[PDB]
């Protein structure tokens, strides 16, 4: 045809468990107890931290072969 | 914040800072345009209500900062040459790739791509299909490459970790030049009684851990 | 091998004859003209020199009467016998010289070209079909579409009176009228853009009408199961509801309005299997 | 070879679809594109579109 | 030794349903594409490369 | 949106009509879980 | 097309025949049959909140009638505990910082 | 003790008898469902269990149960549940085998439809290749061959016929009879051409 | 009798909108083009 | 995590008395710290040779300095009216232009 | 709250601030590294010279 846009959920998916309704409420817990998890500790992480210069914080650089990086003046 | 493009410095006797200074004001206009146009648009997004921002900002508006401080770092190295890359090596191979990737410095022909869709062309030219399969085939090796070649975001971190080495490394070999002079008396006897190739703040930190383990004390 | 010579000669085809969009060699040479012209299509697919070729006729319109089918005829009689095309009703009832009459899909006999002399009229074969010979497209691929459908009367249940008639009464024959009197002719399905594009896996205008009629028939009792052989895959989706499919009739059939109610019963079909089918 | 047929200017596949196509597809983009937009753009600029310029570039050396 | 046919639309005339239909139809596609492209067009001016120098090489 | 995406690929795109339902029904799988992906970390 | 095509057919064939065995080799096989059915349990029973109560009102659970609320009013929850608890974070790491700041 | 055992069997007999009870409507509609896509309709308007079906079938068939805990009636019901879903299993491999054929027709002949095309000005061809004519020749062939085979089958053999058989006539009506068309079409000129209208 | 049809449309239309609404970044634009055509202060 | 790390602990009172002073030395000390700007924005006097920053950066801290000290009894108390202000928000324009005229 | 514009004087404000800071942290250091790298040169060669460490690399 050529009307076609519906809010409509497809009924294809409407489909209902035999036991009662589509596992939401278990799921939904799963997802809430992840959340907590998941967004406790970014916030650990976000509060906790504090930015320092000592001279204490700087180690020789080294490059991938392992020795200390030093880097002639003209090369 | 308008520097005029001529530079103070004498050009004759500190020769690597005085084209330093000529990068930095040569092309400090380009950058410090660019960078008013970056931060006009973060204060305008700022300035949006609730999903238009001031509520998704700056916590969305990440490439953009991203911009902002790699415009800065290389305001303040005007330009980068061949020579200094190569020295990241040591720390970062295929630094100059990112480097590409991240600052305009040449077009990214896709190569992989062109010759991946040539080998496809030579299949398809054997047992022989469509030309339209294949353009097809040749495009869609060169789009891949495409699309894994521009918005590597990554690239731009790297290049930022190389700019802040090649600040610091440009900084203190400004000194280096300055103080040449003072030093030339003091370092024909060091070289002359000293063979080593250490640093003298590698080697004074081995002598003030040796006398902090095995000494009279 | 024969890839890239034939991408060049095809890519070199179109470009070296888009510009040239119309052929049109002249059946001979002809000085004064007092005489409609009529660019009618010729194709042959029996001898290899050949090419859709529009030849253009000259001949006085009074000569004969003012019908696509008789201009043909006359065309196809005297001055260029080589000619083919499907005729046997001459009435608008067999649906046999269905052909695209100037710019429309419409029978030949039961039209009128237009009288005006300047203004060529170019006859067609039908469209969106393989073409045969001269204006004769084959529509074994239509006629194979009207067999899926099941066109015949299927009864679940017998009569207990054995001796007379299905009883229909005036009002219930009403609902098939309408939907009967159509000839075959397949001049909608030919210009349904639907039907352009899916000729497989769409049956066409012309052939849901016919299922349509089938299905409302008060006798037949297979409803449902009509129902469920229209709407599967594309069968019966496909169709967009543009309109054309009922502009083009020449009987003034309405394919549109039939094809809109087997959507409406076909949405409403797989509602009631939910409604009608829960315990 | 290719031998098209194809009637010019009388047609839905022509001149009618250079008429057509550019007043249908420039609908939406032109009666939601425009006062959304609009929208978007204007809402930032309650107070003024003036830029505060940071960095100064009022010193000149 | 393949048949031939013709377009059915090259030969058509016109007609106010082919007009409104793909009208229509050529209305939400072309939103759709509006969208679609804008999305991409985003997507394609945030990945490019930050300004280089007048003779920056690597 | 799917469904009548497919359909304009299928009806216009010949070369579509080679892709059957099932694969079809493999690609709307794989676009519901690609969007549900999006969606959840666009707000992480 | 010419002598090339016999290649063509062996590479055709060679295709198929390693598609096949891939398919069919019995582990492979049996992950993707465990893989299909896995995906079909994904895709068509997700956790919805809306579906077909073909079941009486006397007969449908009070767990199906209120789950909407109960979804929501979790998510909602989680969503203002999380914010609180953001908050509560900042002004706990402010007095913190402070103390130890001297 | 045995808990795993306990759970092992009763979710196998389960779900085995449960989708024994609903196998021959999932099996009708199949036939019911064109070859091309036979998983249709459980793809877009009802999947009534055919997925599991499916699934559960497999397990049924490569798994084993203890008949320790079935009943006389129990074991025979599950014994008959698994004799259904090896047959669905068999008729699945079936109409599997019969849709990849119909595919391979519809392939021959989507590539002739892509050489009349208009879009189609990448190639254009006036007559086919050898291969192509080969490819017609030996899946017309085929075909001949899959209904005699259907032979003591009437119902099986006519729902081929109409579905298979039907893009067969559509690479007939897409070629002249020039060339060696008699020869390739030879044996479909017998008595499917007649079914189509020829 | 679809249980909870206004909540599954609102659902629909929500996650169409924040789907456009990352997908196209359309609320959230750059004025780095309208940062020429703009009048400084200080 | 994404964010920056704090480096020096502000208190809510430290935090309004900066602002405030800050905007009065904007508004006061705008040549001074223009021309600290100017000398730091060069690679020689940002990186190189700080030393000769040395004399325009103290002139601004000491501007900047005076403002903080805003021995002025009208500043004090208008600065204290708008520190309450700020305090209570936990608006103000006005507290805050009445005071910048002094 | 304040005016944006306010806001931005004080953004920029404090950012000249932290600048002049770090301006007199840059002197300090660098004069200071000046005098300690001449010191450790000195002790180094010193060293060596009077037979107090023996440098091999
Ligand atoms: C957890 C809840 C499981 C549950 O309620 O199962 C019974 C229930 C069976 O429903 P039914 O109406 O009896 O039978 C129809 C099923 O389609 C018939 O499906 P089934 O009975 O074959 O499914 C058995 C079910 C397990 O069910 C049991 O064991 C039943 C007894 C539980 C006690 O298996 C699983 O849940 C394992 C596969 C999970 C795949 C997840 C993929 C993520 C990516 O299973 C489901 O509804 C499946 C839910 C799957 C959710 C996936 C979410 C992805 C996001
Ligand atoms: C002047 C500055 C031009 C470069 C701006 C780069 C920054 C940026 O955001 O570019 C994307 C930007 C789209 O974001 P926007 O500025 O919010 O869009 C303004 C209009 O709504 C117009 O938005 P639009 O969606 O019409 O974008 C124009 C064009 C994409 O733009 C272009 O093709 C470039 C045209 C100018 C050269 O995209 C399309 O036409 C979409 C449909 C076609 C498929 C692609 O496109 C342009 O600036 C092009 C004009
Ligand atoms: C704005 C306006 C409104 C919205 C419009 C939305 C659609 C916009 C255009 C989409 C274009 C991409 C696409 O899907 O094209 C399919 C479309 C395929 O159409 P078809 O249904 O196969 O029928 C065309 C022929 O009858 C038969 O063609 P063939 O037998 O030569 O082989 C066709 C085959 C050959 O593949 C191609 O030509 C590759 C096309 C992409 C490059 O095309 C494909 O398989 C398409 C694969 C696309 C993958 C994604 C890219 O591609 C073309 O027609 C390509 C034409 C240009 C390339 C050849 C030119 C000569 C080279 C020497
Ligand atoms: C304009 C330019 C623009 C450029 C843009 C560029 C953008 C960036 C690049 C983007 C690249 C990715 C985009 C495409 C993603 C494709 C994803 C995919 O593979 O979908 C599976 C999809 C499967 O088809 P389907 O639609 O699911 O059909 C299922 C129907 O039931 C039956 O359909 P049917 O009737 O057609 O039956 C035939 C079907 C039948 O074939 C199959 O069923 C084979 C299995 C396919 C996957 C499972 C499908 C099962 C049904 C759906 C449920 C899936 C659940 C799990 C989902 C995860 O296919 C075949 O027989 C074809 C030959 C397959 C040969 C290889 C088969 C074995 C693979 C290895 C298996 C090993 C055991 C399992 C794993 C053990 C642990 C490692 O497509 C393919 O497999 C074909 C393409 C790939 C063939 C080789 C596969 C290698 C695996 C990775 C391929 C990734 C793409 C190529 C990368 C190349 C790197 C060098
Ligand atoms: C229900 O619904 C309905 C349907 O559905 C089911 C239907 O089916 C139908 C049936 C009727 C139909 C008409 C259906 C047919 C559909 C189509 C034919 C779809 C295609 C038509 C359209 C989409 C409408 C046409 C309008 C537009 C806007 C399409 C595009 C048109 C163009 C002319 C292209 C755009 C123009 C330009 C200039 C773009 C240029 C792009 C470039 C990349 C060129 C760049 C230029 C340069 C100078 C740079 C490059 C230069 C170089 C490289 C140097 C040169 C060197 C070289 C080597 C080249 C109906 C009625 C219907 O109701
Ligand atoms: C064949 C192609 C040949 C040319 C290749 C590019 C050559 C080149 O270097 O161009 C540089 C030029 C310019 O690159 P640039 O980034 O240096 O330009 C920026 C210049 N300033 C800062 C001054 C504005 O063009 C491009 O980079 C264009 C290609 C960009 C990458 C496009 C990727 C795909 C975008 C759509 C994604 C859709 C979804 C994913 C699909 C997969
Ligand atoms: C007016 C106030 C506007 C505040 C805008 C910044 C919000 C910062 C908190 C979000 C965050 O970082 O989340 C961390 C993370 C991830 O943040 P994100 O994904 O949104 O941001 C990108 C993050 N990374 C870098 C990881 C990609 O979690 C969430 O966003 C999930 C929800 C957390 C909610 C926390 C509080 C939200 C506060 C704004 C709610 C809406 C406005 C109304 C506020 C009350 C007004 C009285
Ligand atoms: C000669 C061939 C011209 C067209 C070449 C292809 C162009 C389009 C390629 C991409 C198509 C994408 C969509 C698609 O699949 O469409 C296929 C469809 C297929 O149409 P079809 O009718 O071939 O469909 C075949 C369907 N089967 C085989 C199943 C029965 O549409 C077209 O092919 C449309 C073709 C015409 C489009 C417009 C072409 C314009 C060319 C320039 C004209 C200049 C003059 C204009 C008039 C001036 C008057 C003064
Ligand atoms: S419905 Fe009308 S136009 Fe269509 S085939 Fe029948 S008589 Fe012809
Ligand atoms: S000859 Fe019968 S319809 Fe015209």
């Amino acid at each position: 045809a050529r009307l076609w846009w519906t809010l409509d959920p497809s009924k294809y998916y409407l489909k209902q468990i035999s036991s009662g309704g589509r596992n939401e409420i278990l799921f939904t817990v799963l997802g809430v107890t992840a959340a907590y998890w998941y967004f406790g500790n970014k916030r650990c992480e976000h509060y906790w931290r504090r930015q320092i210069d000592n001279c204490q914080s700087w180690s020789r650089a080294q490059n991938i072969n392992g020795n200390n990086l030093t880097v002639k003046q003209y090369f | 914040v308008r520097l005029n493009l001529k530079s103070n410095v004498d050009q004759n006797e500190y020769p690597f800072l005085a084209k330093w200074d000529k990068d930095m004001r040569q092309n400090y206009e380009e950058y410090q345009n660019r960078i008013d146009a970056t931060t006009y648009h973060l204060q305008r997004s700022q300035r949006g209500i609730a999903v238009f921002g001031e509520w998704m900002y700056p916590r969305y508006f990440q490439k953009d900062i991203l911009e902002l401080e790699v415009l800065r770092r290389k305001q303040q190295l005007g330009k980068i040459y061949p020579e200094e890359v190569s020295s990241y090596t040591q720390i970062n191979p295929d630094i100059a790739n990112d480097l590409n990737l991240t600052f305009n410095a040449k077009l990214l022909w896709p190569v992989r791509g062109m010759t991946v869709g040539a080998g496809f062309f030579a299949f398809a030219h054997l047992f022989n299909l469509p030309y339209s399969f294949r353009l097809g085939l040749f495009v869609l090796p060169t789009a891949v490459e495409l699309a894994f070649t521009w918005g590597n975001k990554t690239s731009q971190f790297k290049s930022i970790e190389f700019m802040d080495y090649l600040l610091q490394y440009r900084v203190s070999k400004a000194l280096l030049e300055k103080n040449a002079k003072h030093f030339a008396e003091k370092k024909a006897a060091y070289q002359k009684e000293i063979n080593s190739s250490q640093s003298v703040q590698d080697l004074y930190n081995q002598l003030i851990t040796l006398v902090s383990e095995q000494a009279p004390s | 091998s024969i890839c890239l010579e034939s991408i060049s000669g095809t890519i070199k085809g179109l470009q070296k004859a888009n510009y040239v969009v119309e052929h049109n060699p002249n059946l001979t040479s002809e000085e004064k003209k007092h005489l409609k012209q009529f660019l009618v299509y010729r194709y042959n697919p029996a001898d290899p020199h050949d090419q859709p070729k529009y030849v253009s006729y000259w001949c006085d319109i009074k000569k004969f009467p003012p019908m696509f089918l008789d201009a043909i005829l006359y065309i196809k009689n005297e001055l260029d016998p080589t000619l083919s095309i499907r005729r046997s009703c001459r009435e608008g009832i067999c649906g046999s010289c269905a052909v695209n009459c100037d710019g429309l899909h419409t029978l030949a006999c039961i039209s009128g070209f237009n009288r005006d002399l300047s203004k060529p009229t170019i006859i067609t074969p039908l469209g969106h079909m393989f073409i045969l010979k001269d204006l004769v497209v084959d529509m074994t691929n239509f006629y194979a579409q009207y067999k899926m459908i099941e066109p015949y009367l299927k009864r679940k249940t017998p009569k207990p009176d054995a001796n007379k008639e299905y009883p229909q009464s005036p009002e219930q024959r009403a609902l098939l009228d309408g939907l009967y009197e159509c000839v075959l002719c397949a001049a909608c399905s030919t210009s349904c853009p639907s039907y352009w594009w899916h000729p497989d896996r769409y049956l066409g205008p012309a052939i849901l009408q016919q299922a349509y009629r089938w299905i409302v028939d008060s006798r037949d009792e297979y409803t449902q199961e009509r129902i469920e052989r229209i709407a599967e895959d594309v069968r019966l989706d496909d169709c967009q509801q543009i309109g054309m499919c009922s502009f083009t009739c020449p009987k003034g059939l309405n394919p549109q309005l039939s094809l809109k109610n087997l959507m409406d019963m076909v949405k409403d079909f797989r509602q009631k299997r939910i409604e009608q089918e829960v315990l | 070879m290719r031998r098209i047929f194809w009637n010019f200017k009388t047609a839905f596949v022509g001149l009618p679809m250079f008429s057509l196509a550019p007043k249908n597809i420039l609908v939406y983009p032109i009666v939601v594109g425009v006062p959304l937009y609009t929208f978007i753009v204007l809402q930032n600029s309650v107070r003024g579109f003036a830029y505060f310029d940071e960095y100064d570039s009022d010193v000149k050396e | 030794r393949t048949k031939l046919y013709n377009a059915a639309y090259f030969l058509l005339n016109n007609n106010e349903s082919f007009g409104h239909s793909f009208g229509i139809r050529l209305k939400i596609v072309g939103l759709n594409t509006w969208i679609v492209g804008y999305a991409v067009s985003r997507y394609y001016f945030s990945s490019l490369r930050v300004k280089a120098a007048q003779d920056e090489r690597f | 949106m799917f469904k009548e995406l497919i359909h304009i690929f299928r009806t216009y795109f010949i070369t579509f009509r080679y892709l059957k339902k099932s694969n079809i029904n493999f690609l709307k799988n794989l676009s519901y879980t690609l969007i549900a992906y999006y969606l959840i970390i666009n707000f992480m | 097309n010419h002598s090339c095509q016999k290649v063509f057919e062996g590479f055709v064939s060679a295709l198929y025949d390693t598609s096949y065995f891939f398919r069919n080799f019995g582990p492979f096989k049996a992950t993707i049959h465990y893989a299909t059915y896995a995906n079909y349990l994904a895709q068509n029973w997700a956790p919805r909140v809306s579906y077909i109560e073909t079941s009486t009102p006397a007969y449908t659970l009070a767990k199906n009638k209120y789950a909407v609320y109960i979804v929501y009013g979790l998510i909602g929850g989680a969503l203002i505990h999380n914010y609180m608890l953001d908050n509560k974070a900042a002004q706990k790491s402010q007095q913190y910082y402070l103390k130890h700041r001297d | 003790m045995s808990l795993v055992s306990l759970f092992k069997n009763t979710f196998l007999k389960s779900r085995v008898i449960g989708l024994s009870f609903q196998a021959q409507r999932v099996m009708a509609q199949m036939a019911k469902t064109d070859f091309e896509n036979p998983d249709e309709h459980f793809l877009l308007n009802d999947a009534m269990k055919y997925n599991e079906l499916v699934f559960y079938g497999r397990l049924a068939e490569n798994w084993s149960i203890n008949p320790e805990l079935f009943g006389k009636a129990e074991l025979a019901k599950y014994n008959e549940a698994k004799q259904t879903l090896i047959d669905f299993n068999q008729y699945h491999a079936l109409v599997q085998n019969l849709h990849e054929f119909y595919w391979e027709l519809k392939t021959i002949y989507l590539e002739l439809s892509r050489g009349v095309a208009t879009s189609n000005f990448h190639n254009k061809r006036e007559v086919t290749h050898s291969i192509i004519e080969s490819d017609i020749k030996n899946s017309i062939h085929k075909y001949i061959q899959l209904i005699d085979d259907l032979k003591d089958y009437p119902e099986w053999q006519h729902k081929v016929r109409e579905e298979i058989g039907y893009y067969a006539h559509m690479i007939y009506t897409s070629v002249n009879h020039d060339g060696n068309f008699p020869e390739i079409f030879k044996e479909f000129n017998k008595v499917d051409s007649l079914y189509y209208f020829k | 009798p679809i249980r909870n049809i206004q909540f599954a449309r609102y659902h629909y239309l929500a996650a169409v909108t924040v789907f456009t609404y990352f997908a196209t970044r359309c609320c959230l634009l750059d004025y780095k083009k309208y940062y020429p055509l703009a009048s400084v202060k200080k | 995590s994404i964010l920056p790390p704090l480096q020096y602990t502000y208190s809510n009172e430290e935090s309004l008395e900066l602002l405030i002073h800050s905007i009065k030395g904007n508004k006061d000390c705008n040549s001074e710290r223009k021309a600290f700007n100017l000398c730091r924005s060069t690679v020689l006097g940002k990186h190189v040779e700080p030393e000769k920053c040395l004399d325009k950066a103290l002139v601004f801290v000491n501007c900047f300095q005076k403002v903080r000290r805003d021995e002025s009894a009208a500043c004090q108390s208008a600065f204290n009216s708008t520190l309450e202000c700020g305090k209570k928000y936990s608006s103000c324009q006005s507290q805050l232009d009445a005071y910048l005229n002094c | 709250m304040f005016s944006d514009f306010n806001m931005y004087e004080a953004k920029v404000f404090l950012k000249a601030v932290a600048d002049a800071q770090n301006t007199f942290r840059q002197t300090a250091q660098q004069e200071n590294q000046l005098a300690r790298y001449e010191s450790q040169s000195q002790s180094l060669l010193n060293g060596s010279t009077s037979g107090a460490i023996s440098i091999t690399g």
